[PDB]
RNA sequence: GUUUUUUUACUUAUUCAAUGAAGCGGAGCUGGAGGUCAAACUCCACGUUCUAGCAUUAAGCC
RNA sequence: UUGAUUUUUCAGGCCAACCAUCGAAAGGGAAUCCGGUUAAAAUUCCGGAACUUGGAUAUGGAUUCUUCACGGCAACGUAACU
């Protein structure tokens, strides 16, 4: 016991080296990083105009699960899927009967951008999901606008890879219902009315919003205290 | 007409300084966290001369704060600066000769070297021997410093902005006369090569703006303007006035 | 579908949606290098029109060059 | 959410898995013979008169060899043709561009004897 | 209501500088003050200065 | 770099400030001398006597039960002496 001593060390300025701290606030990043949070900066720091600004505004995580809980229940056929029911219309062809009779009329949820698009300028759409993270942005930037003139419930959904692993795919732009079974429709109701409340009704207010403007944590530590000052 | 002498100057051929025997440039140490908010304490290894420097310079060490390691600093020399001195540099450091302090710490009246013109840049003012810079006065609210500068110029510097305590050593060398072509080429052999100076009006017209006639003689104004282009400015560049200087100034 | 929407958009260069947009990939672009390979088109529909298809073997480079 | 602890500030390149190659083809289809063996290696016996001097007195055999070769390539060549160890290689290239050695054997041999056998004297 | 001039605020464009991108910004502990009169309201500091030594690979506590 | 594991795979740990490369037959730089010998070579051959670097590895010695040697006031000494 009297050989086990406590030797605190000092750490003050000329004394002991200083010990390995956590630095990960001064690292030199590789510059593809320092990119990727600049640009991410730089949209927060200008106005943003309203048009782009929508998306701004997703889907919270109860409804969005909820979308996603409905939208799980009409994915598209999968390679070995479509593979069998493939060869069971061969069958009904190498018999008699044809393939129509055999295999029902699908309803699948609907994507890609030109797809989706052309369906809702035909009101064929009952509910668009967008994705708020798509890059050239032009690609959905006018789609609110499209279907609130086509009177086509939308929300702005989060994820592009969510929206691509419904239909299969990498990512997905857009995902539509064009309709549901019957056993589906009350919670599509439910479903639509609570997104109207956000997207479709506030859009004609929401083309007055501008985003963006945000300063940065330092610049508004000094605005802080000059409304402390006066104060 | 052919290139003359100045215009030349700027390729940097046989122009270039003589820098083999130089012992390294002279700098402060780089701001960090210690002299930012307190003081780094040195310890003065040796005074050694510099070729081609009029003032001595001083190797100091210090201890790195970050590391187990040796640092090594050259610093140019003030007078009464010897080896084995200890020095302090930081914001908390004290008024000594020798000591490295910021600006806004000295109070009026300080004498000080080595000064830096803008925060952290490691010393611009005030190098040559003999020479120093004056503290005038403090504007705090400012957060600036007035000074004084050899030439006899005022500036406003950062109050932040470091200097070192005390005159540059090795002054009072020009209160000696050369007497001799040897003694100066013995001067610039490690300086750079600017010595001799043939003189423009000895030349012939394509040498020079003043070459060339049955006298010696420049012709016109030896007075060029400011906005005259290279090839012209040969003489007294936009002069204010010529002449002997009488009266004060 | 969106192509034409795309064209329609891209002639309004002086809208503030178009101008915000410029400024931003003028920024990002001016950080890399002044030649980089891009990993698709920013203009989809313009590339399309230009004979561009979504292959394998097709490939988009973006330059910069002093005016 | 849970980020790294860094106690350096220099990002440096990380290790990545370095596959060695599987080609599907072997790129050269034959291998190339032995470009140097023992015959290229040792051209022909020299056998001027100071040549064999060498021979009778300091147990030395004078041989033209490639230009290419080096000393341990001779000696093992030697060897291999006529079983013998050299003491030593003293190689020379002449001035008409061509190499000679002077390998003198060991004491175990007899370099008139090996001569003679050779077929040169 | 849109427009010219002047002035001055901002920071992300752009520009200059430093570094092996090491301690930035704000808050809070700890103290010392300002006589308090409501309880912490303002301020300031927050481990190194006789000496040409030594400080590196954490002790200790839960 | 080790601990080794053979499994030619691992397990860690230590750091990466600096370091492409070229640039001297007078600068820097591991180590050879004497005698003899040829028509013509020699610090290169022959005879004798050494040295340096890189490696392997055995014996002898030295060290350790006060574990990593002793002596001298000291300057310092020694065949060794983590
Ligand atoms: C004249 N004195 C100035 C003082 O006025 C002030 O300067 C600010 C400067 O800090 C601001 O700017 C600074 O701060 C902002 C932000 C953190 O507030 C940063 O975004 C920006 O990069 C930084 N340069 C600049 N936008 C206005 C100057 N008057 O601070 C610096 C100073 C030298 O003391
Ligand atoms: O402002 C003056 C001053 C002069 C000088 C001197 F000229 F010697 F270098 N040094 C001063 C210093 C000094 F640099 F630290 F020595 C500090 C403060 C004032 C100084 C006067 C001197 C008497 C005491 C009051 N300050």
């Amino acid at each position: 016991n009297p050989l086990f001593e406590s030797t605190p060390k000092n750490f003050g300025i000329g004394q002991s080296i200083q010990p390995k701290r956590n630095l990960s606030r001064f690292v030199k990043w590789p510059e593809y990083v320092r990119l990727q949070r600049q640009k991410k900066i730089l949209s927060l720091r200008l106005k943003v105009p309203p048009s782009i600004a929508q998306f701004s505004q997703t889907l919270d995580k109860n409804t969005a699960a909820q979308a996603f809980k409905l939208l799980n229940k009409y994915r598209p056929e999968t390679s070995a899927e479509k593979k069998e029911r493939l060869t069971k219309e061969a069958a009904a062809i190498a018999e008699g009967k044809t393939a129509k009779d055999v295999s029902p009329k699908p309803v699948v949820v609907k994507y890609g951008l030109n797809h989706v698009v052309s369906l809702i300028e035909n009101k064929k759409a009952k509910l668009v999901l967008i994705a708020n993270d798509v890059d050239p942005i032009e690609l959905v930037v006018f789609l609110p606008a499209l279907c609130k003139k086509m009177g086509v419930p939308y929300a702005i959904v989060k994820g592009k890879a969510r929206l691509g692993t419904l239909v299969h795919k990498k990512t997905s732009a857009v995902a539509a219902l064009t309709e549901v079974n019957s056993a589906d429709e009350a919670e599509l109701s439910k479903l639509i009315s609570t997104i109207n409340a956000n997207y479709i009704e506030k859009y004609e207010e929401n083309r007055k919003h501008w985003g963006g403007g945000i300063m940065g944590s330092k610049a508004n530590d000094k605005i802080a205290k000059k409304a402390k000052a006066a104060a | 007409g052919r290139v003359i002498r100045n215009q030349r100057k700027g390729a940097g051929s046989i122009f270039t300084s003589h820098t083999r025997l130089r012992k390294g440039a002279a700098k402060l140490r780089t701001l960090d966290y210690a002299e930012r908010h307190g003081y780094i304490r040195g310890v003065v290894k040796q005074i050694i001369h510099d070729p081609g420097r009029g003032a001595p310079l001083a190797k100091v060490a210090f201890r790195d704060p970050y590391k187990y390691k040796l640092r090594e600093e050259t610093f140019i020399a003030n007078e009464g600066v010897y080896t084995g001195q200890f020095i302090y540099a930081g914001k908390k450091a004290s008024l000594n000769v020798g000591n490295i302090l910021p600006l806004g710490a000295c109070p009026e009246g300080t004498i000080v070297s080595n000064v830096e013109e803008k925060v952290g840049d490691r010393g611009a003012l005030g190098r040559t021997s003999g020479n120093y810079v004056i503290i005038i006065g403090h504007n705090p609210d400012e957060n600036k410093t007035r000074v004084k500068l050899p030439s006899g110029a005022k500036k406003i510097i950062s109050s932040d902005a470091r200097g070192v305590i005390g005159v540059v050593a090795g002054g009072g060398r020009i209160d000696k006369p050369l007497l001799k072509a040897g003694r100066a080429f013995h001067k610039y052999k490690v300086k750079r090569n600017s010595w001799p100076k043939t003189r423009g009006v000895a030349m012939n017209p394509v040498d020079h703006p003043h070459g060339g006639g049955n006298h010696q003689h420049i012709g016109k104004a030896s007075t060029i303007s400011r906005g005259a282009v290279s090839g012209q400015k040969a003489g007294l560049i936009a002069a204010r006035r010529t002449g002997l200087l009488r009266g004060t100034q | 579908g969106a192509y034409k929407y795309l064209e329609e958009l891209q002639r309004k260069k002086q809208s503030d949606v178009m101008r915000f947009l410029y400024r931003v990939r003028c920024w990002e672009y001016r950080q890399k290098n002044v030649i980089h390979r891009a990993s698709r088109p920013s203009r989809p529909d313009k590339a399309r029109r230009l004979g561009y298809k979504a292959k394998q073997g097709f490939v988009i480079y973006r330059i910069r060059v002093r005016r | 959410k849970a980020l790294k602890v860094r106690t350096s500030t220099t990002f440096r390149l990380p290790k990545t898995l370095k596959l060695t190659r599987s080609p599907k083809y072997q790129r050269k289809s034959v291998p190339h013979y032995n470009r140097l063996d023992a015959h290229k290696i040792i051209v022909a016996p020299i056998a001027t008169e100071t040549a064999m001097k060498k021979v009778e007195d300091g147990n030395t055999l004078v041989f033209q060899v490639d230009i290419k070769s080096n000393k341990h390539q001779i000696k093992s060549a030697v060897k291999e043709l006529y079983d013998v160890d050299a003491l030593y290689v003293n190689t020379l290239i002449r001035p008409n561009g061509t190499k000679k050695a002077y390998i003198r054997l060991t004491s175990d041999y007899d370099a008139l004897d090996i001569a003679n056998r050779i077929g040169y004297i």
